[PDB]
RNA sequence: AUAUUGGCGAGAGACCGAUAGCGAACAAGUACAGUGAUGGAAAGAUGAAAAGAACUUUGAAAAGAGAGUGAAAAAGUACGUGAAAUUGUUGAAAGGGAAGGGCAUUUGAUCAGACAUGGUGUUUUGUGCCCUCUGCUCCUUGUGGGUAGGGGAAUCUCGCAU
RNA sequence: CGUGGAGGUCAGUGACGAAGCCUAGACCGUAAGGUCGGGUCGAACGGCCUCUAGUGCAGAUCUUGGUGGUAGUAGCA
């Protein structure tokens, strides 16, 4: 499809404060609370908050860099509400589906001209 | 009604939904034309509704009359869309006389679609492919690992060649 | 009751250790002064290996393999839309391999239609070198005419030898059954038979299972009954499937997980 | 469906009543149908199990070996088939614990109380 | 190669783990036959062993030069393991038939172990010296 | 039981003597009492198809192009009797290899492409045999009065052929087709001069895809007439066939030239072979030559072979019926024959005399040769003390 | 008719799931502590079956090494999954009295990166659901559907194969 | 946005490997987090429309359990 280019505007992960420095405060993103910190005060130096400006440009959101928005099938019904729309979105086979049925979809969305995001998985030669 | 129908599906259920993580819905229900879900674009809510579908190589173009909102059985009257192309398009369009324009070009656009889903033959007379996906179940993975590990140190490689050196330049002196 | 139960057997371990082994010490002082009393010992006590409970013509030499009359032309091929560490493998097949040549794939020509060529061509055998992903995983060796056809599976390949243009000595390993002989019989027709003894070099083929491991190496000849050899070329296992039989037409053998469940047998 | 208030659907008092079962109760837990042709002569499905008769094994490893029960060991809700054993690595000889609803009975041993137990089924000696 | 190789492993060992620790790296990497003359050495104080990680309060000696270290001790119940572990490796070794005189020790590892006492497991793995090699024009 | 075991390899016949239980493969089981070598003539001239005549007579076929008659003969060696086999009459050069490698310019694969027999039967106490080629010739070999093989005439068929049945159920006729070639009936004269095409098939309507169904049938078993009013101009052949597509087909000529029900067995269009004719009971329901004797396609019940390691059990509509020892056979099955109605004859590419019982779908005999197996024959099943 | 945290015996739950739930899912009011009244824990899971590692060998013992059973010991009576802190070894990198962080980039290491192969317009033929001859069958309004027997390409791209 | 359970639904996923656990792996969402590949595993689990609560942790000289630096240091009369 021909698509805009998409512009990302924060690339890097929105870690925590002292993240790093200690181990058992996770890398989630949680907002610093109190009044002396110098994160929540936005000092020169520190790192970088969540904020709405970051937002992705609604054109251009949700797509994968091959232009496709992403989306999650369990089987070949699923796969086939897809039929009208190869263009813009993909197939993403999940996680939980096993090898013995992962060829048949497989089969079935090569023919449809679906854009499988992760085929080769569980399945050798 | 219709509208109550629609309402009633658009929230509060339409137990064939696929809410996509784009925020998009997509109504599995087989006779509808876009394979999203939206108002007259799925057959529940909408009462007048076409539609083209395949059972085997056919591509018939269904069609449900309001007529027969009594009768689910023979809702969907349908007609066999010849096989060419271009008196295809034509046959679409002497059904579609005085519809929406929304099925009109919608059912010519899911006829075009699977037409060129008929390039599964293409795929399948220059098939004669020497590959074939294999499964790698787990099992496997360590019948086929732990026991090379066991070969190789049953195995003795070096001693074997030692041996079968000796034994061979000793008879070919 | 898993704190009765640890403490129980812990103890019970441990008083089997000394009974063990104080049995044992009495049983060292005893061969110390006959020597004849440990020799019935191993003859009743046995060690019991695998090995030891394994659950149990001169026209088709010529006919189905080559033999040393011609020098055999190996038509090395790779499956379509191969990367790096597949010409990367085919070229330690490059070195080993008599006279081969490398066929660049190019979509299409089925399969009946290469035999077509390499029969104009006039090739011996054909060998295809496939990938799944960035490893190598799977080798398959046919012979041309009437098609012996020979599938593998590479799950090891590890690299100090460097070695010289002497054409290496081959050797062969526990071959009993006939189907292992019939691929024996592949690796003695595929490989050169040449043998030039000096440039010292040796081709194993070493089967102790099912699995087969090649080898390459440098042996030393010292006078005192004894030989040194260092470690060159490939690292190597392979694992036999199908015998196609014809071209790719029929079966003999084609490995199931189905065996396994005997822990023994070895084809 | 359950239409007796004086019978239990609870899965906790069932699995109890079951593991801490009398001999006598085990007797009829360990109970093993008979073959097509006993079925066709006695006119009777399944019986509680005994020594001195014969049995095939239908389900398991030992799949088609036949023998005649050397013990029933009601404790371990098993039975031991003689000429059904598993060779430990000493040269020794174990039973296999087999389950009597995965045995089929080939050759009964009738006694007195066995005949009168046919007789009461509705069989026909 | 598992095949050039054998391994003696001991458990739940009553050591001092801050010991084991300084003997087992003191004899890293060394010929068998070299090593066990060694530990001969360090029993009857004619060698000592270089702590460098665990190694406060002891007496400097003249004969840690060896090693480009000011402190050494001598100590002797963790070496008597250790030797103990080595004399069953040599032996594992020729229970699979390799070349005592090529002999060295490759890997030797030492860690904790459950809880006071203060137990270590040790295990060393015992490798072949191969070299035995020629050409020709 | 008494059998004679068709070798490749050696180029020959291998011959089994031996009782039921008897097992090579287990070293504590029954062995078998003799095998016998006989006639090895190299891989060159290997024996494609034979015919078991009498008592002390067998025709043989062989890939080099001879077709010889041979004379059984036993005499003594606990007391067992062994046969002796030579070689009275030979009629040789009946192969046309020039016509079969000029067609196929890539058919499907094969490189060498070798012309074999695909039958060996007789016309009719009657002295006289057939002998089809790959390449589309039929031999009308005669015994003479001499007790010695003479070719009466020399026939020409379209090629290329895989499959060639006669029909023996009066009620002379047969049929035969193969690659891209349908299925034709031919009336021969008594004279044996003159053959005449009476009727041809018709290909199925196409599949979904509209693709062409694919055309190999690989063997043809006849039925007895269909009964009822007999339509002018329509013959009256009742008959099914295998293909190399996994179709099962089924033709009443009454009804059509188009066969009126074509069945795939197995999914991902397997390739198959080998139409043998059994019943569930183990009972003997067919001719000398295997054709069903029946006016209903429901009774029947079918034996055919797969290219990967199977043996399948096929009824009239198509349901499978199960596998024929699944665990024991581990290479392919170049052979299966319905021997008595009661027993089967297989060995393939395994190298592997098997023997299983049609009633129990149990394995009797297991015999190990050293040589691929292409053809066998039962002599009789009387036990040896 | 009513009460009921005890007893005897049941039937249940939008309850808890082993630091929870009773203190106690197990040698629990036990071990143990207190002169005594009393106080009072910790601790569930090998496997389908012990098939619990025979036998050779290293050591007075403690533990190892070969070898084997099992689907898996990458399940060992320290026994399902086996997280983090923390510890050793190996490999890589950095270190002149501080490190970790943010913006940007180089170098070193390293991973991604199509069983993607056509599309269109003409031309040989060969088939079919195509033309044509003869039909049969489900039902609702014309703008229906399914399904046989023959023939025929010298008209026809209508489709699909070359 | 997430967690335990309930009703409904996806004729959902699942010994051809569910859940969990890691991972110098990849994608999406400003973010809460979601999805996928690889490795380990062995039996159940998830999305969707609703319901319900013992529901989200960095601290409390927090409670419990485990493990360090101190340290082979003071020390063993």
């Amino acid at each position: 499809l021909p698509h805009p280019k998409i512009v990302k505007k924060h690339t890097k992960k929105f870690k925590r404060h002292h993240s790093d420095r200690y181990h058992r405060v996770a890398e989630n993103w949680r907002k610093q609370k109190g009044i002396d910190s110098v994160v929540r005060r936005r000092f020169r130096g520190n790192i970088s908050q969540p904020k709405i400006g970051y937002g992705s440009n609604k054109k251009t959101k949700f797509l994968s860099p091959s232009g496709h928005k992403t989306f999650l099938v369990a089987n070949v019904k699923d796969l086939e509400t897809l039929t009208m729309h190869t263009k813009t979105y993909a197939a993403e086979i999940a996680h939980n589906i096993s090898a013995k049925n992962r060829v048949v979809i497989l089969a079935r969305a090569k023919a449809l001209g679906i854009k499988v995001t992760n085929p080769k998985g569980r399945l050798a030669l | 009604s219709d509208e109550i129908v629609w309402q009633v599906i658009n929230q509060s259920f339409c137990s064939h939904r696929i809410k996509a993580p784009n925020g998009q819905n997509f109504c599995r229900n087989e006779y509808n034309v876009t394979g999203l879900c939206t108002r007259q674009s799925c057959p529940l809510a909408n009462s007048k509704y076409a539609t083209v579908k395949c059972d085997n190589g056919k591509l018939y173009l269904y069609m449900k009359t309001p007529e027969r909102a009594h009768t689910p059985a023979k809702l969907w009257e349908r007609i066999k869309l010849s096989k060419n192309y271009t008196k295809a398009l034509q046959q679409i369009d002497e059904h579609l006389l005085h519809w929406s324009k929304f099925f009109r070009h919608k059912c010519k656009q899911r006829f075009t679609k699977l037409t060129q889903v008929m390039i599964t033959e293409r795929r399948l007379a220059l098939r004669e492919e020497e590959r074939h996906y294999v499964g790698v179940a787990p099992k496997v993975k360590r019948r086929e690992q732990n026991r090379e590990r066991k070969a190789l140190v049953a195995a003795k490689i070096e001693k074997a060649i030692e041996k079968e050196l000796m034994d061979r330049l000793k008879s070919g002196a | 009751n898993k704190l009765k139960r640890q403490e129980i057997f812990a103890d019970i371990k441990h008083e089997k250790n000394k009974e063990r082994h104080t049995m044992r010490r009495k049983r060292a002082k005893e061969e110390r002064e006959n020597p004849e009393l440990r020799e019935q010992r191993l003859k009743e006590n046995v060690t019991q290996t695998i090995e030891n409970t394994r659950v149990y013509e001169d026209d088709l030499m010529r006919y189905f393999n080559s033999n040393s009359n011609e020098p055999p032309k190996i038509f090395l091929t790779t499956n379509v839309n191969a990367k790096k560490s597949a010409y990367e493998f085919a070229n330690i097949l490059i070195e080993i391999l008599p006279n081969v040549t490398f066929v660049k794939r190019k979509f299409g020509y089925k399969l009946k239609e290469i035999s077509d060529i390499c029969i104009k061509r006039n090739f011996t055998d054909i060998v295809i070198i496939n990938e799944d992903k960035k490893k190598v995983t799977g080798l398959t060796f046919i012979h041309l005419p009437e098609g012996p056809t020979f599938y593998f599976k590479l799950s090891s390949f590890v690299e100090h030898g460097r070695p010289t243009s002497h054409i290496p000595e081959l050797i062969l390993n526990n071959f009993q059954t006939r189907l292992g002989q019939t691929v024996g019989r592949l690796f003695q027709s595929i490989l050169p038979q040449n043998p030039d003894i000096e440039g010292r070099q040796v081709i194993t083929l070493h089967n102790q299972r099912d699995y087969i491991f090649f080898r390459r190496h440098r042996y030393v000849f010292k006078d005192n009954e004894r030989v040194g050899l260092q470690e060159l070329g490939p690292q190597f296992t392979l694992k036999l499937k199908r015998l196609q039989r014809g071209i790719k037409e029929e079966t003999e053998w084609e490995h199931k997980p189905e065996m396994d469940k005997e822990k023994k047998k070895f084809y | 469906a359950k239409q007796s208030l004086d019978v239990s659907s609870d899965r906790r008092k069932a699995r109890k009543a079951y593991f801490t079962a009398p001999s006598s109760q085990r007797r009829v837990l360990l109970s093993a149908p008979l073959s097509k042709e006993l079925r066709a002569q006695y006119g009777i499905k399944a019986l509680p199990i005994r020594r001195d008769d014969e049995v095939l094994v239908v389900r398991g490893s030992k799949k088609g070996q036949e023998g005649k029960i050397s013990s029933v060991y009601r404790l371990k809700f098993a039975v031991q088939v003689d000429k059904v054993t598993k060779e430990k690595v000493n040269g020794a000889s174990v039973p296999i614990n087999l389950h009597p609803s995965k045995l089929v009975i080939t050759k009964l041993h009738l006694d007195k109380d066995r005949k009168a137990l046919i007789q009461r089924k509705g069989g026909k000696l | 190669n598992p095949a050039k190789s054998a391994s003696a492993r001991g458990s739940y060992l009553r050591v001092s783990f801050k010991n084991t620790r300084e003997t087992a790296q003191a004899i890293n990497g060394w010929e068998l036959t070299k090593a066990q003359k060694y530990l001969e050495q360090v029993l009857d104080h004619q060698r000592a062993i270089p702590f460098r990680r665990f190694n406060s309060s002891i007496g400097r000696t003249a004969q840690g030069k060896e090693f480009g270290v000011t402190k050494a001790r001598w100590p002797a119940k963790s070496v008597k393991f250790v030797q103990g572990l080595l004399q069953n490796a040599a032996a594992n070794a020729e229970a699979k038939g390799l070349d005592a005189t090529k002999l060295y020790v490759s890997h030797i590892q030492v860690n904790q172990a459950p809880k006071e006492s203060s137990p270590s497991h040790i295990e060393l793995v015992v490798t072949e010296k191969e070299e035995a090699v020629a050409k020709a024009a | 039981m008494r059998l004679l075991v068709s070798c490749v390899d050696s180029g020959s016949i291998k011959e089994v003597l031996c009782n039921i239980g008897t097992d090579t493969s287990v070293q504590s089981a029954l062995q078998p009492f003799h095998v016998a070598p006989h006639l090895a003539e190299g891989l060159k001239a290997y024996v494609d198809r034979m015919w078991v005549i009498s008592e002390d007579e067998a025709i043989l076929a062989r890939n080099s192009g001879v077709v010889e008659l041979v004379k059984i003969s036993k005499h003594l060696k606990p007391k067992f009797d062994i046969s002796e086999f030579e070689i009275t009459s030979s009629v040789s050069d009946l192969f046309d290899d020039a016509k079969l490698e000029s067609l196929s310019s890539k058919s499907v694969k094969r490189t060498k492409l070798v012309d074999g027999f695909v039958t060996l039967c007789p016309i009719k106490s009657n002295n006289t045999f057939v002998a089809a080629t790959k390449s589309g010739l039929l031999h009308i070999i005669k015994k003479g009065e001499d007790k010695k093989l003479i070719k009466l005439a020399s026939l020409g068929l379209k090629a290329p052929v895989e499959f060639l049945q006669l029909y023996d159920l009066e009620d002379y006729i047969f049929a035969y087709g193969g690659e891209e070639n349908l299925i034709k009936l031919v009336e021969i004269d008594s004279s044996f001069q003159s053959l005449k095409q009476i009727w041809e098939a018709k290909n199925v309507k196409n599949d979904r895809l509209d693709m062409r169904v694919p055309v190999w049938p690989m063997a043809l078993r006849f039925l007895e007439p269909s009964p009822g009013k007999t339509e002018k101009g329509k013959l009256n052949y009742q008959f099914a066939a295998i293909t190399r597509w996994s179709h099962l087909t089924k033709y009443s000529t009454q009804h059509g030239r188009k066969p009126f029900a074509q069945i795939d067995l197995l999914p991902n269009r397997e390739p198959l072979s080998q139409m043998e004719v059994f019943d569930a009971k183990g009972e003997n329901v067919v001719s000398s030559l295997g054709n069903f004797q029946s006016e209903t396609f429901n009774e029947l019940n079918v034996i055919t072979t797969d290219y990967k390691k199977n043996v399948f059990k096929f009824d009239g509509n198509g349901r499978m019926l199960g596998k024929v020892g699944r665990d024991d056979i581990t290479g392919s099955s170049t052979y299966i024959h319905v021997h008595d109605g009661k027993y089967l004859l297989q060995g393939g590419l395994d190298r592997y005399v098997r023997i299983f019982d049609i009633k129990t779908n149990k394995m009797l005999v297991k015999v190990y040769v050293g040589s691929r197996i292409n053809f066998i024959v039962m002599l009789d099943d009387v036990e040896i003390e």
